This record gives structure tokens, C-alpha cells and sequence, in this order.
């Protein structure tokens, strides 16, 4: 279970942090 | 148990990776196709296994629901050490244990959003630490946690 379902949040946790990433970079 | 329209549409990007062809459903052999692109070798019954744990009917591929209802409740998970090391992996594909710019400007490319080399070498320099020009572990367990 962990296993299978910690291989699909990881990239979640990656898309996340790129994506919070670029917001403050660009942040107004 | 509340999901803000951000969160799903976060999880959806997450779907949309592994449904390489955008036709709303992850298949088998897109799974496979992707892990391989994220430098891991899971054999076939590995692959069937995850398909298989996701898949909540019985037709053999994984929808967004479906998803979507695994990542929910992944989120009420308190295992946040194994997650993280699981990103950990996705980056350090060589197996090293020190994620350089190219490892990140690699799984970059693949994930979607886009960073500019100046924006790949600024996420390796504040999470380098240590100042060795990479990020191993410890250093990338502090950045995801943050
Ligand atoms: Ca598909
Ligand atoms: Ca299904
Ligand atoms: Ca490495
Ligand atoms: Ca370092």
C-alpha cells in the first residue's frame, strides 16, 4: 500500500514544491 | 475531510503526468512509461500491483476518482518521513544520494511546470546547506518540509 500509493503522492509532493516555488518568486 | 477547489485541481496535475495521453484514464503501460521517465525499473507485476490498489472497479485502469480518492486520504497520513524520501528517490536517480542541478532540471522537464536554469540553480543554493553545490539528504528532507 505504501509502497504503490507513496510512488503517485511523491510527485504530487515535487509538483507542490515547484509550484509554491514559482508563486513566491513571482509574488506582486 | 474538506478539499478546496486548489487541492483538486493539484491533484488533477498530478493525474495528468501519469495519463500521458490525456485520455482520462492511467493505464498499465503509462505508468510503466512514466516510472521508467522518472528513472525507476518497477518489473510488470509490480506495475499491476499499483494499478490494481488504485483501480476501485474492476476495469483495469485508474480514472480521476479514483485517483483522486487515493490522494485524499493519503493526505490524512502521517507517514510524511516515507513520502519524502520517496520524492528523495525521484530526483536521485543515480542512486548517489545528492540531488545535482541536472537531477532537478531533469525531473523538471518531466513534471510540467517549468523553471529556468537561473530558477534550477536557485532551488539547489537554498537548499544547499552545506554548500557543496548539491542537496543530499538531509538537506532535502529541510527543503520539503519547510
Ligand atoms: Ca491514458
Ligand atoms: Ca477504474
Ligand atoms: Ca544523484
Ligand atoms: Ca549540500
Amino acid at each position: 500500500d505504501e509502497v504503490t500509493v507513496g510512488k503517485f503522492y511523491a510527485t504530487f509532493l515535487i509538483q507542490e514544491y515547484f509550484r509554491k516555488f514559482k508563486k513566491r518568486k513571482e509574488q506582486g | 475531510d474538506q478539499l478546496t477547489e486548489e487541492q483538486i485541481a493539484e491533484f488533477k496535475e498530478a493525474f495528468s503526468l501519469f495519463d500521458k495521453d490525456g485520455d482520462g484514464t492511467i493505464t498499465t503501460k503509462e505508468l510503466g512509461t512514466v516510472m521508467r521517465s522518472l528513472g525507476q525499473n518497477p518489473t510488470e507485476a509490480e506495475l499491476q500491483d499499483m494499478i490494481i490498489e488504485v483501480d476501485a472497479d474492476g476495469n483495469g485502469t485508474i480514472d480521476f476518482p479514483e485517483f483522486l480518492t487515493m490522494m485524499a486520504r493519503k493526505m490524512k497520513d502521517t507517514d510524511s518521513e516515507e513520502e519524502i524520501r520517496e520524492a528523495f528517490r525521484v530526483f536521485d536517480k543515480d542512486g548517489n544520494g545528492y540531488i545535482s542541478a541536472a537531477e532537478l532540471r531533469h525531473v523538471m522537464t518531466n513534471l510540467g511546470e517549468k523553471l529556468t536554469d537561473e530558477e534550477v540553480d536557485e532551488m539547489i543554493r537554498e537548499a544547499d546547506i552545506d554548500g557543496d553545490g548539491q542537496v543530499n539528504y538531509e538537506e532535502f528532507v529541510q527543503m520539503m518540509t519547510a
